[PDB]
């Protein structure tokens, strides 16, 4: 079984640089699918930004344009990049990785233990 | 604002230009904030604590206190009605202090669940109170849904909107788009009536008390609450209680008239017997201990809606629950399609987005790729009437995964391509859902029907399949394999649909299956285990299939290796008896129907137990309300529910519903411990003064010692006892047997055995004083000081049954302490204080008195004691 362990996350200033890592116990290589997920109180969880099998890469309407993804399979981590952040769209966020199958019908889906950013107005 | 007949006469665009009101996208925030300004918040004004302080006067005992102290300044006796109307404040004041917090804490708790609505404002659908709604202002109507405002409805793809609450027809009112030229609105959706199916977009037309049925409402805030069944069966209680003082102290009044005494004395002792022997601070406990309890579900986030919940959750012992929405969390996935062919197609990615690419045989599929997969998700889009309106879900979430499913193939502008003139409509009892529709630039295509469901009911409906494109006549090996797949995804904890689309009904081709996934909510587990543990049976009623309820009741912990499911299909078969007989071994409850769901209620309350259905969902009202607890679900639960339901559960916690269990229990044992001092401290009284009436003895006590006895024994010592905190020993009991029972043989034997050694104790300090053939001052002094130091220790010792005085402890009940430490103050300002002397008729005593009658009046406190301590060790 594959263990996911979030690391990176802090307190970041609005206009900066965050870092998010997300690493695999496992290589990374059928793994078809894996992104991040914005989980925020009064709201269902949404998504930011992930990865699939044919090279393309997903980024939610919103976050289009200023979150990036990357992967590498020689340090096993997905690597995720926040750039010119706002307070307004800062909340917890959880790592999820998809496997392919097909005789058992049981998804093959794993979470992470998540990891909190909070961001206030700017002063 | 206008009026609702005139929205409904003139067109949606006039009643749009009237109001300013932009259809598509809604009021800006600067166009609220002025209309705001104008027309107000949506509240209804506001909603009289002298009322409630006024109607606590209301009890039959208060107002046989009123008339023992009307009787007594009759025949004047200043002191006396001075006393009963001290006793008589006292009590009300606790119970005003109680109720008016418990009320409070229940409003700050409903706050923290207010009113919601979507509503479309900057062209973005959000979640907004239905207070801040504004005339003019666009909001959406999702299924479920109390309509927040007085609406003009501007769309309505497929509306029935019920109007019990306001009409009062319980029969569901469709509801069209169109003007009604010249109750019988057919286009306005009014205000407070709910969204039984489909979807909806309007235009406000009132806001405030500008609703034209805001008076049903002002009716219902000012319905009142009528008497809990324990405030009713307690009441009886008092009144059987005061019936048998007052023949009791009527014989004695005979009695002591026949054998020679005062008349006035004998009145006055009679009437202070009578105020102290009628149970005055009973109903005042009961209510104490509701409101009690009221606030201690409050601290565990439950909204008791319903004061008779309170109680009855103590005895509820089988809670029946509902797959969706309460044992998992509702955030449904389409995951696994499996076509008719024979094709699988993995879908990726989670939540209601179209982030997540279908997968087939290792291949991405996108739009008509693969025309099967295809097929089966554009039916799947065309049939919902749920819509992903800015990352949000209306409708349901079955629905709304097979949207999410179409967005996932860029395939979601089928739903608008198509003309849905005729809909059968999603019911329970159906279990299938089917649209008749039109392609938009292909008129001359037929009316192509769209079909979705639980297999069975589609697959019947179906004539033919689908085979590489190629219409084939259905097969029975076909049928069996599909069989299997479904069967087999249901095992996986997939929730399964069977899809269907074909010319007519009846004829249409099967294209394939879809796993829909719902995880089962976090902490059911956990709280499953527990619930078990503490004798209460959980069941798992569904309108699902077998293989998708086992395996998530097996996940969830309450289908072990060896268990019983049965369909719904045999509880129709089976009689009501023989379902009540094999009701308690059965755990899961397959594809029942909310007319099954309502027969295992009601075959589980014949036997004998008081069930607690949670329920979402909207055709799951009728349960929720027939089940004797219906508990909904506070953040994800519709308001059909919440409605209906007795408490909510504000953090979506099964925990909740034990922590309302065993408040519930509490709250009975805290009335037996102030039943059994009170009656057993007044039976100690009765029969005081009854020996000395029969036996000539001068009486231990007068009309204001019994007055200050009285004060004790029901009003901050007694009322003490019904705030004593629960124990741990009682929570973990059987569940409480629904009579109530309140006077057991074992209490009333401790009640007799208290009631015996205070009088043996008393009687033996007369006897002792009165040796010397005097009636000193000195002498009524020292009984009055052992009945009141032995109503102290009856009080240390009627705090808990079954648990010993130093395990329990002194500072567990603050509110005992300080009354007993008042009551002992009292008693020495009695005994010292030289106008209280004069009043009370007393003398000062030595310490060595007090002393000595504090080691006398210790024998109530070692037999209590001792007696705890054999059952215990017998119990061992
Ligand atoms: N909107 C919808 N369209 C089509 N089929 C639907 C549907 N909602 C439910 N169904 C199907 O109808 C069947 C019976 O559902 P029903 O309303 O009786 O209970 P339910 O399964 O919806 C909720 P639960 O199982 O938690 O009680 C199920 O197999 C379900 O797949
Ligand atoms: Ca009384």
């Amino acid at each position: 079984q594959v263990q996911l362990q979030e690391s990176g996350g802090g307190l970041v200033q609005a206009g900066g640089s965050l870092r998010l890592s997300c690493a695999a116990s496992g290589s990374i290589f059928g793994a078809d699918w894996m992104g991040w997920y914005r989980q925020a109180p009064g709201k269902e969880r949404e998504f930011v930004a992930g990865i699939g099998h044919g090279a393309s890469t997903y980024y939610a309407d919103s976050v289009k344009g200023r979150f990036t993804i990357s992967r590498d399979n020689a340090k096993n981590t997905v690597y995720l990049q926040m750039n010119s952040l706002k307070p307004e769209d800062t909340a917890v966020y959880y790592c999820a990785v998809q496997y392919t199958q097909y005789r058992s019908y049981d998804s093959l889906l794993y979470w992470g233990q998540g990891t909190q950013v909070t961001v206030s107005s700017g002063s | 604002v206008l009026t609702s007949k005139k929205a409904s006469e003139l067109p949606v665009s006039e009643v749009a230009s009237i109001l300013q009101a932009d259809l598509q996208n809604g009021l800006n925030k600067c166009e609220v904030s002025h209309r705001r300004a104008f027309h107000g918040w949506n509240e209804f004004d506001i909603s009289p604590l002298w009322k409630k302080y006024i109607s606590q006067f209301k009890n039959p005992l208060i107002m046989l206190l009123l008339a023992s102290a009307v009787i007594s300044v009759l025949m004047h006796q200043f002191d006396d009605a001075v006393s009963i109307t001290v006793a008589i404040l006292i009590v009300v004041t606790v119970a005003f202090v109680q109720e008016y917090r418990s009320e409070k804490s229940l409003e700050e708790l409903s706050k923290l669940v207010p009113p919601e609505c979507h509503c479309v404002r900057e062209g973005k659908l959000e979640h907004t109170l239905a207070r801040d709604l504004v005339p003019g202002d666009t909001v959406c109507l999702s299924v479920g849904d109390r309509v927040p405002a007085d609406l003009r409805l501007f769309e309505a793809v497929d509306l029935s909107i019920d109007e019990s609450s306001l009409t009062g027809e319980t029969t569901p009112c469709s509801k069209v788009t169109a003007p009604q030229p010249a109750a019988s609105r057919s286009n306005i959706a009014f205000m407070g009536t709910l969204v039984r199916c489909g979807k909806a977009k309007g235009v406000v037309i009132g806001t405030g008390e500008n609703s034209e049925f805001g008076e049903v409402f002002k009716m219902m805030q000012a319905e009142e609450a009528p008497k809990t069944p324990l405030q009713k069966s307690m009441d009886l209680l008092g009144k059987q209680l005061s019936f048998y003082s007052f023949g009791i102290i009527g014989i004695i009044m005979l009695v002591g008239w026949l054998l020679g005494k005062d008349i006035l004395e004998m009145f006055t002792i009679s009437v202070s017997l009578a105020v102290a022997a009628i149970p005055e601070g009973l109903p005042i406990v009961v209510t104490v201990t509701l409101a009690l309890g009221v606030m201690r579900m409050v601290k565990k986030r439950a909204i008791v809606k319903k004061l008779p919940i309170v109680e009855t959750l103590g005895c509820c012992n089988v809670i029946c629950s509902d797959k969706t929405g309460t044992l998992t969390k509702n955030e449904m996935t389409v995951t696994h399609i499996f076509t008719s062919d024979g094709l699988h197609a993995e879908v990726t990615g989670v939540g209601y987005n179209q982030f997540g690419e279908v997968i087939v045989d290792g291949d991405v599929v996108h739009g008509f790729y693969n025309p099967a997969v295809s097929r089966i998700v554009e039916a799947g889009c065309v049939c919902n009437d749920a819509v992903i309106r800015n990352n949000t879900l209306m409708g349901k979430p079955t629905e709304g995964a097979l949207i999410a499913l179409a967005m996932k193939m860029g395939l979601d502008g089928l739903q608008q391509d198509y003309i849905r003139k005729a809909e059968y409509p999603f019911s329970s009892e159906q279990k299938w859902m089917a649209v008749k529709c039109v392609h938009r630039t292909q008129q001359d295509r037929p009316e192509i029907c769209f079909m979705k469901g639980a297999y069975e009911q589609v697959i019947k409906y179906c004539t033919t399949y689908q085979s590489k494109g190629q219409t084939l006549t259905l097969t029975q090996q076909q049928r069996d394999v599909y069989q299997q797949e479904k069967a087999r995804m249901g095992s996986a904890g997939l929730r399964v649909l069977a899809l269907a689309s074909g010319p007519e009904l009846g004829q249409l081709t099967f294209l394939g299956l879809v796993g829909i996934i719902d995880p089962p909510r976090t902490g059911v587990k956990e709280a499953v285990t527990t619930l078990i543990a503490s004798g209460v049976s959980i069941k798992m009623i569904t309108g699902d299939s077998q293989e998708t309820a086992v395996a998530i009741a097996s996940r969830l912990g309450l289908y072990s290796k060896t268990s019983q499911s049965v369909s719904g299909e045999e509880i129709d078969a089976m009689d009501v008896q023989q379902l009540s007989q094999i009701v308690p071994k059965v755990a899961v409850f397959y594809r029942a129907s909310p007319r099954h769901k309502m027969k295992i209620i009601k075959s589980l309350q014949k036997n004998g137990s008081v069930v607690a259905m949670t329920g979402d969902g909207v055709n799951d009202a009728v349960a929720l309300k027939a089940a004797d607890i219906g508990v909904a679900m506070g953040q994800t639960g519709t308001d059909v529910c919440k409605e209906a339901a007795d408490m909510i559960l504000v953090d979506d916690d099964f925990q909740t519903i034990m922590s309302a269990i065993e408040e519930g229990k509490g709250i009975y044992n805290n009335i037996k411990n102030f039943v059994r001092f009170q009656l057993s401290t007044s039976i100690a009284a009765l029969t005081l003064i009854s020996l000395a009436t029969l036996m000539n003895f001068p009486n231990p006590l007068n009309a204001m010692q019994i007055l200050w006895i009285n004060i004790i024994m029901d009003g901050p010592p007694a009322q003490s006892l019904g705030v004593e905190p629960v124990d741990k020993d009682v929570i973990r009991k059987p569940p409480r047997n629904w009579k109530d029972s309140i006077l057991t043989k074992n209490l009333i034997l401790k009640i007799l055995v208290s009631s015996i050694i205070i009088v043996c104790g008393t009687l033996f300090v007369f006897w002792r004083e009165l040796r010397d053939n005097v009636i000193t001052p000195r002498d009524t002094t020292m009984t009055f000081t052992c009945f009141v130091f032995f109503d102290m220790f009856n009080a240390l010792s009627s705090r808990s049954q079954t648990k010993s005085v130093f395990e329990i402890g002194l500072c567990s009940n603050r509110m005992f302490c300080y009354a007993v430490l008042g009551s002992i103050m009292g008693q020495l300002l009695v005994i010292y204080f030289p106008p209280l002397q004069k009043v009370f008729q007393t003398e000062s005593l030595s310490i060595l008195d007090l002393l000595f009658l504090l080691g006398l009046t210790s024998s109530v406190c070692i037999v209590a004691e001792i007696i705890k301590k054999v059952e215990r060790s017998r119990e061992k």
